[PDB]
RNA sequence: CGCGGGGUGGAGCAGCCUGGUAGCUCGUCGGGCUCAUAACCCGAAGGUCGUCGGUUCAAAUCCGGCCCCCGCAACCA
RNA sequence: AGGAGGUAAAAAUGUUCAAA
RNA sequence: AAGAACCUUACCUGGUCUUGACAUCCACGGAAGUUUUCAGAGAUGAGAAUGUGCCUUCGGGAACCGUGAGACAGGUGCUGCAUGGCUGUCGUCAGCUCGUGUUGUGAAAUGUUGGGUUAAGUCCCGCAACGAGCGCAACCCUUAUCCUUUGUUGCCAGCGGUCCGGCCGGGAACUCAAAGGAGACUGCCAGUGAUAAACUGGAGGAAGGUGGGGAUGACGUCAAGUCAUCAUGGCCCUUACGACCAGGGCUACACACGUGCUACAAUGGCGCAUACAAAGAGAAGCGACCUCGCGAGAGCAAGCGGACCUCAUAAAGUGCGUCGUAGUCCGGAUUGGAGUCUGCAACUCGACUCCAUGAAGUCGGAAUCGCUAGUAAUCGUGGAUCAGAAUGCCACGGUGAAUAC
């Protein structure tokens, strides 16, 4: 029911400077969520201006099969949004274990990206957030591997 | 369609080109210019035109040259 | 309207004689077919190197009085309103209703 | 509301229009817009002086400025001084010769703008408005004016409620065209803010 | 009118047969201001009328308008309060106007080639008080008998 | 434990019985009349037919299980 | 003018307070 | 909004300035102005040549410039239910009031009601009403007939000359142009009507009972609209809701609606030919003619600031021929290509041209609109706005009905 408001203040921008400059259009890709801490490496989008794909991996290699030129390089100007996977063994109010901490811990919940099913006990889920301040992410991380029915719950890439 | 003479542009970008010429394909151009005219001499440059707020980027190439540069920066956000 | 409007506008038209007004020669003579050189090219080239302004077309035209830039009559000066208004008055010279 | 401005109906018929001259597109707007600035300089210098109307002429070049006022006395300074000071400051704002020529009126109450900010006047010593209004209906009547209607509107004495007030007495037929009726008007500020001053005054025909 | 009680305006009759009845047949049927083009369409129609007719036309027209023109008609007066039909006498003027106003009207539909041929058709047609123009007069003559119970 | 009936547009009912193509009423939506609303008038969309599986070329319909809903029964004890 | 007979189906509703 | 590319512009994003884009006052330095280079999107910012003139009772001069400080300045910020001015509107509806008098304890009434009549509290008459005022009418403009005046760039019969073009002598009759007047008054007669107003018909008359049209809009209502044209009381912001600039937006687009354009065709399209207007507009404007271009236009270049010059062969219509009822030679949207003009500039976002392309649409549900006369209808011409940008608005004539018992 908590599922634009980014996209809307992105635009206020200043998150990123391409070689030398910022403004440009540009969004982070969905394929490697770049992390404010280790910079970046940007591609050029047809339309929808620069596709920044973090700085090194596969997709943004993939492209220095093709038009590797096109590729520039950036920083971050000014740990918004990114995605977690927590396989766990079975649940029972593990769901609520995730938002149980999750709730007034702040961080943006729009990552509803469970999956229950596999052949052991052992349910796969993920989350996508928009966490803000870096130190939240290492709270999380020790507040996240604790959890009993928890085995994985880290940084997905 | 328009203008008989001289496919317009404005100097000050004419010259940033130049400058990135001799410069080379490197950082993206900060023009304002979106009524110019993209001229040959301006193929792989990674120039940005602005868009009324965002500086959104263009990688030039070939075909894009009789069309202006306003083209290729859509202003209204549809959708 | 707003002051700066009118002393913008004015300042149009002091940035329009002072140039154009006897440097227009660029668009005309040069950029004419007699020169296609890179004179001609010369010509569209540093006629931006003009203020923005002083072109003619960027001369919105106001009402003398009000300064309305909308039903401006280029005839009296003044917007319909203070056109209507004076001439009323019986300000403007032979001016009555018409009645054909 | 939506009378026709009685001044404006009967310019062809009885009313000769306030600024008499000539000139063409080419030239026009300039001459209308500094006619207005030096009516307008001198409504500022002359207000003190009673002024009626002032009536401009521009023949060669030169332009002359008939003044009714009901007291010349005090518009001319002395001895045409302050007069003189005035063409100055006249052609000095239309760069041409000015032959500054100053009528009397003998009527001060026959007029209507006289008439009108002597209402104004009133309301600007903060004088009760129906006093006003009633003194002026009956210096008009009794000085055989065949008619007269006097208007005021807006906060008048500070109401809430801006309201609108207004006495006649004499036959006023702003419908007979030929009938000469004066009309003037002369906006009069208060604290509590502008309230409308209006009066007609009939008189002949032909 | 509401009372103007206007008396009605006079025409000018027509530039080749005398008839002032035929330029009014003209002028229903002019559109707009074509009136040239009326006319033109008007002539024609009564010369091919004149040919399979044979007659005249200053009366070979009339065995043919006599045929729709209608002798009762079914204005719907409400006397009393709540409102139905009531037959009454058409007047004389009324009666050849209408009358032409129908041909015209079933003429403008059965298009043909030329407009005033597809008319000859009619008056033809008309004349054997066969033409659908009559036919409308006819439905006139039946709300007429329904409603010959009124008065 | 038992026998019978039903689940169809947002609501109520058809249509199933006897295989192919689901209709009615209100309701929702679009326009009109009205100063405005309703009413009224014009026009329109909307239903994977409880769920799964099966039978069949094809299943709202035929067949079986499951979940729901109602009915009749639960006697001699 | 003295008098009689004939004369319109259906058509609901309007939030609260408010000025010399 | 009598015309949003920039400007406009008030909005957004970004980069910017603060006694400032605009105003005076004081002081300080200084002609003002002129030219030019860099950077920047631009604003601005940074350098550099040049200029340094009439009071010289000479701090000096007016001006103007830049600088400093502060009074101030700025506001298209709210508030039309704080306002003025202004406007619609009911509605060109004929109504709405007052004086004194009178009636009633009074709110009030009578006047204005009543019998007639009128487009009308228009008019006559009667009446406890008598008069007056705003309004009706009329006085104004336009238009219709005639006379006078004067005769160009207008017109040109009759005269003469003709390259039969008012082209040329020449003409003041004529069209016309404006100026001045005549004329229409229910004035004449018949009729009706209470010997009244007036209505009905005719005579004459260009014109007839307000001839046509416009102008002009009562006391007031809706606390209608506009505080964004303006002006203004409050309030509110004042290193920002102010000031500059660039780019953008006001042109977004599943959808709904008002007002229009253009069609669905055969009284029509198309082709060739061909006749007949009025109204206007025009100077850093209208722009002949001639040449080039398929054209929009381009080059060149008279005339004109105008009864002469220019826009400028009006279109319907007319003749001849064709298409022959099909989505069809209808329709022209959309779209590609190639261009022209405007203007720093035409991508967002202009107009117009050419080639091609060639959709919806075959007279529209319920419902509903205008209109009685040169109107409806149909046709094209023009103007303000305007660099450019009408299917809008405004204006002009052409053509030309039906119907109203």
């Amino acid at each position: 029911q908590l599922q634009y408001t980014p996209q809307n203040r992105s635009k206020d921008n200043g998150r990123v400077v391409v070689e030398g400059v910022g403004n440009l259009m540009h969004h982070i890709a969905r394929c490697c969520q770049p992390i404010p801490g280790d910079e970046i490496v940007g591609f050029i989008t047809q339309g929808r201006g620069i596709s920044v794909h973090r700085a090194d991996c596969e997709q943004l290699a993939e492209l220095r099969s093709h038009a590797p030129e096109r590729i520039v390089d950036a920083v971050w100007g000014e740990g918004y949004s990114l995605v977690v996977r927590v396989v766990a063994n079975d649940r029972s109010g593990l769901l609520r274990d995730i938002t149980t901490i999750l709730a007034n811990e702040k961080v943006n919940v729009l990552g509803v990206a469970s999956r229950s099913d596999t052949k052991q006990q052992l349910a796969t889920i993920d989350m996508t957030i928009e966490i803000y301040n870096l130190q939240v992410l290492g709270r999380v991380l020790g507040k996240l591997n604790q959890v009993p029915d928890v085995i994985d719950a880290r940084r997905l890439h | 369609r328009s203008l008989k003479k001289g496919p317009f542009i404005d100097l000050h970008l004419l010259k940033k080109v130049e400058k990135a010429v001799e410069s080379g394909d490197k950082k993206p151009l900060r023009t304002w210019s979106r009524r110019s005219t993209i001229f040959p001499n301006m193929i792989g440059l990674t120039i940005a035109v602005h868009n009324g707020r965002q500086h959104v980027p263009v990688f030039v190439t070939d075909e894009m040259v009789g069309h202006k540069l306003g083209e290729f920066a859509p202003t209204r956000t549809y959708r | 309207a707003k002051q700066s409007m009118k002393a913008r506008e004015v300042k149009r038209v002091a940035l329009a004689d002072k140039y154009f007004a006897k440097r227009a020669e660029l668009k005309a003579i040069i950029s004419d077919v007699n020169a296609s050189d890179e004179d001609r090219w010369n010509a569209v080239l540093k006629l931006q190197t003009l203020p923005r302004d002083s072109s003619p077309s960027r001369q919105r035209n106001r009402c003398r009085q009000t300064g309305r830039p909308h039903g401006f009559l280029r005839k009296f000066g003044l917007s319909r309103i203070k056109v209507r208004e004076a001439a009323m008055r019986g300000e403007i010279p032979g001016l009555k209703k018409a009645s054909w | 509301g939506q009378k026709v401005h009685p001044n404006g109906i009967r310019l062809g018929i009885v009313k000769p229009w306030n600024s008499t001259w000539f000139a063409n597109t080419k030239e026009f707007a300039d001459n209308l817009d500094s006619d207005f600035k030096v009516r307008q300089y001198l409504t500022k210098e002359l207000a003190k002086a009673s002024v009626s109307r002032i009536v401009i002429e521009r023949p060669a070049k030169s332009i002359r400025v008939t003044i009714h006022t009901a007291r010349p006395g005090i518009v001319i300074g002395k001895k045409g001084e302050d007069v003189e000071k005035l063409r100055k400051v006249v052609a000095d704002i239309a760069g041409v010769p000015a032959q500054i020529n100053i009528a009397e009126v003998r009527k001060p109450e026959l007029d209507a703008k006289l008439v009108a900010d002597s209402i104004t006047s009133q309301l600007e010593r903060r004088v009760m408005f129906r006093r006003a209004m009633k003194r002026a209906v009956q210096n008009a009547m009794r000085l055989g004016a065949k008619g007269i209607k006097v208007e005021v509107s807006g906060r008048l004495g500070g109401a809430e409620i801006a309201r609108t007030e207004w006495y006649r007495e004499g036959r006023v037929p702003l419908h007979t065209l030929r009938a000469d009726i004066d009309y003037n008007t002369s906006e009069a500020h208060t604290t509590y803010g502008v309230i409308g001053v209006k009066v007609w005054i009939f008189k002949g025909e032909i | 009118p509401r009372r103007r009680v206007i008396g009605q305006r006079k025409i000018l009759p027509d530039p080749k047969f005398g008839s002032e009845l035929l330029a009014k047949f003209v002028n229903i049927l002019m559109v707009d201001g074509k009136k040239s083009t009326a006319e033109s369409i008007v002539y024609s129609a009564l010369e091919t009328l004149a040919q399979r007719s044979g007659k005249s036309e200053l009366e070979a027209f009339e065995v043919a308008l006599e045929n729709v023109r209608p002798t009762v008609e079914v204005k719907s007066r409400r006397v009393g309060g709540s409102t139905y039909q009531v037959p009454v006498e058409v007047r004389p003027v009324r009666r050849n106007a209408l009358a032409m106003r129908w041909i015209v009207e079933a003429a403008r539909k059965r298009g043909d080639k030329s407009m005033a041929l597809r008319l000859a058709n009619e008056l033809s047609d008309a004349a054997e008080n066969k033409g659908t123009a009559v036919k409308k007069r006819e439905d006139v003559h039946r709300m007429a008998e329904a409603n010959k119970a009124f008065a």
